[PDB]
């Protein structure tokens, strides 16, 4: 109910972020939501003294048809001093990645009861396009504490542990963890008790707010079933020349990672010039090689370890048919978690869906580990990303990204 | 009187840290200070300015300039400091309407809002900035010290704080009045409907009698302006709009500065006229800017130039857009990177088009060409629309699944048909999955010595076959492209290839059909004469038989 003092880093101005292009059916949404959140006294009209600007669009989250505002706060949110006041930090729970079932919960409508810095306000400002430019954007800033800027989770960090201290002291083995708008919520019960739990933990913010349009949806994880990937070879009873090329290939970038991966006695069996399908029997020599490559490859990998002063990196390999691959890291060779993908929803024929339905589950698994978003390296052209991808996100953060535009080899080795 | 409301003020700012201007007043004719001291009299009764006592330490020079053909002198105040302390304001004519995004109209008529303008008043704590003075005659007295009340033409925030007051002055009646817009243009209202004529004076009038609230005076003499309208290079009409006229001049020897703005007119008129081509007009331009150096036209650019004539040889227009119908983008490939299309909603009708071309590359091929021409076109479309277009592409079905599916890329393309109107889009090779049995295995190596540039490319293959080149002014890079190309040039229609060249992976793989390379296209051109090529990698110096043979051979 009072205003916490906010600012910018030192030397640094304002967002001045060009709004994208909207449909039709968005810009109405937005001009729709914005009507009422005008009249509820969340955002006030501005005029041309405030040159800042944010770009917003518009989603549907996981599951319905209603539209939610978005704004892109990527820039306001790098350029908006760092919150240890109170806290150096939220340590981050590292139990929360261990829970059979973690609910997400949108708890962003609850910021807006919380009045934003009155000298802050004009760094929020965004505008609602008209097509064609044929009418002048409709340009509004915050009143109150926005959904998706960084802020708004640390300034209302105290009222959060307030409304949840009931709830926490009657059921101590839940693992509770806010990143942004959203609230991680992981037990080990089964489902229907989890999902009943989720149902109660609802009820006290309803109970505290007297409507939010998104408090009722539950996205449920189970980070306790993710599962990984080690490196493994063929197992093959006849080898040709090109199964033992790409065996050796495959070892010798496993070598950057594992120290004593040897490939010399393999390299021998190629000796001559054979045809590629031609099948090669194996030496004494190189079974044992190979034997022994296979067992340094079931060890962890020496000296990994996360570092929270550095980005975390992923990147990402379209492997066909709907599959994916992916490696986070922060140092090149050393990751910290890998995976593959093949769900991809209503997507069959939509590689660019698929990606970025591919993105926002690495990122989501990100928070749970880490507290924090990686750095993409997408396999797609700039263009095509920068034009579709709004189209299908459901997320309410958004990560940042950089493009790939030279195939990489190694997607060989992670098929 | 009849009371007006007052038009809120907008407060503004200098720039963090910065101070007002001091600028000296330059000195003037006798002649030049007593027009100004007129013209100032004038404006001072008018409410526009006032005059001020010596405390205030600002001050910004004022002109007296000779209104071409006439006796009368007119007033400059010249803002440039104060401009450059001003705060930055929000613009909103950054994006102005494309023509083919407006609607058709009965009637549009036109307000003059000129005297409104200066009923804007400025913020009262801004004001001491724009002080100015007039010079005493002869020096013997102080200098008539003057700031203004109103926004100063020519001061950086006169049009966005015009144009915000205004807007919110109108909102109301457009709400309230949905069958008509209102576009603000200068110092004119544009407002255009539907109506029939009498409700749309009717509306006109209204319109008149609402601006009268804030005690703005619109001359009754309607305005001389009047459809059609010249407007930022367009003609609008009612009903259709297109481009001014397009006129290509004859010229005997053309400059870097003609051909500068011939690409300017060409690339204006590619909006409406179908199939404007500049690549080779632009290629004159490549890197130099010297303005005023002559360049020959190649044979390429006079061709593309008479084409070019040959377009504009009539006058074309273009429709407005109907919400209630799809709109539709068709695309054709012109040749060297160059795509042309056309956006309409019933056939024969443009909306309007609009040329692609390519990007700056090392390597490229016409399905990703393809590919960026339709996003560009998703994305002005939504701009000018706010919708997809459905795309009509030269591009079989098929093709374009056998690519996305097996591309490295992520890629989408929007909802579309094949339309069969050559030259289609389609793939000239593709590389096989798996090692092919019974062709012969071609084991390639190359290698250069990086002091001397020579080098050496080959081959040896399961049969016996081998060949190795010797090779000058090369790198390592050049001889494991050159060794690929011997072997696709040697082998049969089908052939397993096996090098260690990431580089020359990274390029295949990439599946060009254009190179800047001629040894790429070369390859390319072998690539398109077989029936199956099976490339294989292994990683160099590590004793793979067959390569380590050849590796020895072209590395001596
Ligand atoms: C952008 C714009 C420029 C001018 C005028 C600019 C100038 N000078 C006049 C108007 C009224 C508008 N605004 C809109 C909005 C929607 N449809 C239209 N259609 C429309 C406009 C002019 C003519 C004509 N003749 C026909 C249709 N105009
Ligand atoms: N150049 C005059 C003209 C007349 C009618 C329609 C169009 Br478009 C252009
Ligand atoms: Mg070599």
């Amino acid at each position: 109910i009072e205003t916490v003092p906010v600012k910018l880093k030192p030397g640094m101005d304002g967002p001045k972020v060009k709004q994208w292009p909207l449909t039709e059916e968005k810009i109405k949404a937005l001009v729709e939501i914005c009507t009422e959140m005008e009249k509820e006294g969340k955002i006030s009209k501005i005029g041309p003294e405030n040159p800042y600007n944010t770009p917003v669009f518009a989603i549907k989250k996981k599951d319905s048809t209603k539209w939610r505002k978005l704004v892109d706060f990527r820039e306001l949110n790098k350029r908006t001093q760092d919150f240890w006041e109170v806290q150096l930090g939220i340590p981050h729970p590292a139990g929360l990645k261990k829970k059979k079932s973690v609910t997400v919960l949108d708890v962003g409508d609850a910021y807006f009861s919380v009045p934003l810095d009155e000298d802050f306000r004009k760094y929020t400002a965004f505008t609602i396009p008209s097509i064609n430019n044929e009418t002048p954007g409709i340009r509004y800033q915050y009143n109150v504490l926005p959904q998706g800027w960084k802020g708004s989770p640390a300034i209302f960090q105290s009222s959060m542990t307030k409304i949840l201290e009931p709830f926490k002291k009657q059921n101590p083995d839940i693992v509770i963890y806010q990143y942004m708008d959203d609230l991680y919520v992981g037990s080990d019960l089964e489902i229907g008790q989890h999902r009943t739990k989720i149902e109660e933990l609802r009820q006290h913010l309803l109970r505290w707010g007297l409507e939010p349009p998104f408090l009722w949806m539950g996205y449920e994880l189970h980070p306790d079933k993710w599962t990984v990937q080690p490196i493994v070879l063929p197992e093959k009873d006849s080898w040709t020349v090109n199964d033992i090329q790409k065996l050796v290939g495959k070892l010798n970038w496993a070598s950057q990672i594992y120290p004593g991966i040897k490939v010399r006695q393999l390299s021998k069996l190629l000796r001559g010039t054979k045809a590629l399908t031609e099948v090669i029997p194996l030496t004494e020599e190189a079974e044992l090689e190979l034997a022994e490559n296979r067992e340094i490859l079931k060890e962890p990998v020496h000296g990994v370890y996360y570092d929270p002063s550095k980005d975390l990196i992923a990147e990402i390999q379209k492997q066909g048919q709907g599959q994916w691959t992916y490696q986070i890291y922060q140092e090149p060779f050393k990751n910290l978690k890998t995976g593959k993908y093949a769900r991809m929803r209503g997507a069959h024929t939509n590689d660019v869906k698929q990606l970025t339905e591919a993105v926002q589950k690495i990122t989501t698994e990100s928070i749970v580990i880490w507290g924090k978003t990686p750095k993409f390296k997408l396999p797609i052209q700039k263009e095509t990303w920068e034009t579709w991808w709004t189209e299908y996100w459901q997320a309410t953060w958004i990560p940042e990204w950089e493009f790939v535009n030279t195939p990489p080899l190694v997607k060989l080795w992670y098929q | 009187m009849v009371p007006i409301s007052p038009i809120e003020t907008v407060p503004v700012k200098l720039k963090p840290g910065m101070d007002g201007p001091k600028v000296k007043q330059w000195p003037l004719t006798e002649e030049k200070i007593k027009a100004l001291v007129e013209i100032c009299t004038e404006m001072e009764k008018e409410g526009k300015i006032s005059k001020i006592g010596p405390e205030n330490p600002y001050n910004t020079p004022v002109f007296a300039i000779k209104k071409k053909d006439s006796t009368k002198w007119r007033k400059l105040v010249d803002f440039r400091e104060l401009n450059k302390r001003t705060q930055d304001f929000w613009e909103v004519q950054l994006g102005i309407p494309h023509p083919a995004g407006l609607k058709k109209k009965k009637s549009v008529t036109v307000l003059d809002v000129g005297d409104a303008y200066f009923s804007v008043p400025l913020d009262e704590d801004f004001r001491k900035y724009t002080a100015f003075t007039i010079p005493s005659i002869n020096n013997e007295t102080p200098g008539i010290r003057y700031q203004y009340n109103v926004l100063p033409q020519g001061w950086k925030g006169s049009p966005a704080i015009f144009q915000s007051s205004m807007t919110k002055i109108l909102e109301p009646f457009a709400a309230q009045n949905p069958d008509i817009v209102i576009y603000q243009y200068m110092d004119d209202l544009y407002v255009g409907s539907d109506l029939e004529i009498g409700q749309h004076r009717t509306k006109i009038e209204e319109l008149r009698q609402h601006l009268l609230r804030w005690g703005l005076t619109t001359p009754d003499k309607k305005h001389q302006k009047e459809p059609p309208f010249l407007w930022m290079g367009y003609e609008l009409h009612p009903d259709k709009w297109t481009v001014q006229p397009i006129v290509l001049p004859e010229k005997d020897s053309w400059t870097v500065n003609d051909i500068q703005k011939l690409v300017g007119k060409l690339n204006w008129a590619s909006q409406i006229y179908p199939g404007i081509k500049v690549r080779q007009l632009s290629k004159l331009l490549r890197g130099t800017k010297a303005l005023t150096e002559v360049i020959p036209l190649t044979e390429e650019a006079e061709l593309e130039l008479a084409e070019n004539r040959e377009i504009l040889k009539e006058p074309v227009h273009g429709v407005y857009y109907d919400p209630s119908k799809d709109l539709i983008a068709e695309i054709q490939k012109q040749g060297q990177g160059q795509w042309t299309y056309q956006i309409y909603q019933e056939p024969f009708k443009n909306l309007k088009t609009g040329k692609y071309a390519r990007m700056r590359g090392a390597h490229t091929n016409d399905v990703k060409q393809l590919t960026e021409a339709v996003q560009k076109i998703t994305t002005e479309s939504i701009v000018i629309w706010g919708k997809t277009p459905k795309f009509k592409l030269p591009i079989q079905k098929e093709t374009w699944e056998t690519w996305w599916t097996e591309y490295w890329q992520a890629t989408w393309i929007p909802e579309w048909e094949f339309v069969n109107t050559p030259p289609l889009v389609k793939l000239w090779y593709q590389l096989e999955k798996e090692p092919i049995v019974g062709a012969e295995t071609f084991y390639v190596d190359g290698a250069a010595n990086r002091e001397t540039k020579l080098g050496k490319a080959g081959y040896v293959t399961n049969k016996g076959r081998q060949k190795v080149v010797p090779l000058t002014n090369t790198t390592n890079q050049k001889t494991e492209l050159q060794a690929i190309y011997l072997a696709l040039q040697d082998s049969g229609l089908e052939v397993n290839i096996v090098t260690d060249s990431q580089y020359a992976l990274g390029i295949i793989q990439a599946q060009p059909d254009k190179s800047e390379s001629e040894l790429v296209n070369q390859i390319i051109e072998q690539l398109i004469k077989k029936e199956k090529v099976y490339l294989a990698w292994v990683p160099a110096h590590k004793g793979i038989g067959g390569n380590e043979q050849v590796d020895k051979l072209v590395s001596a």
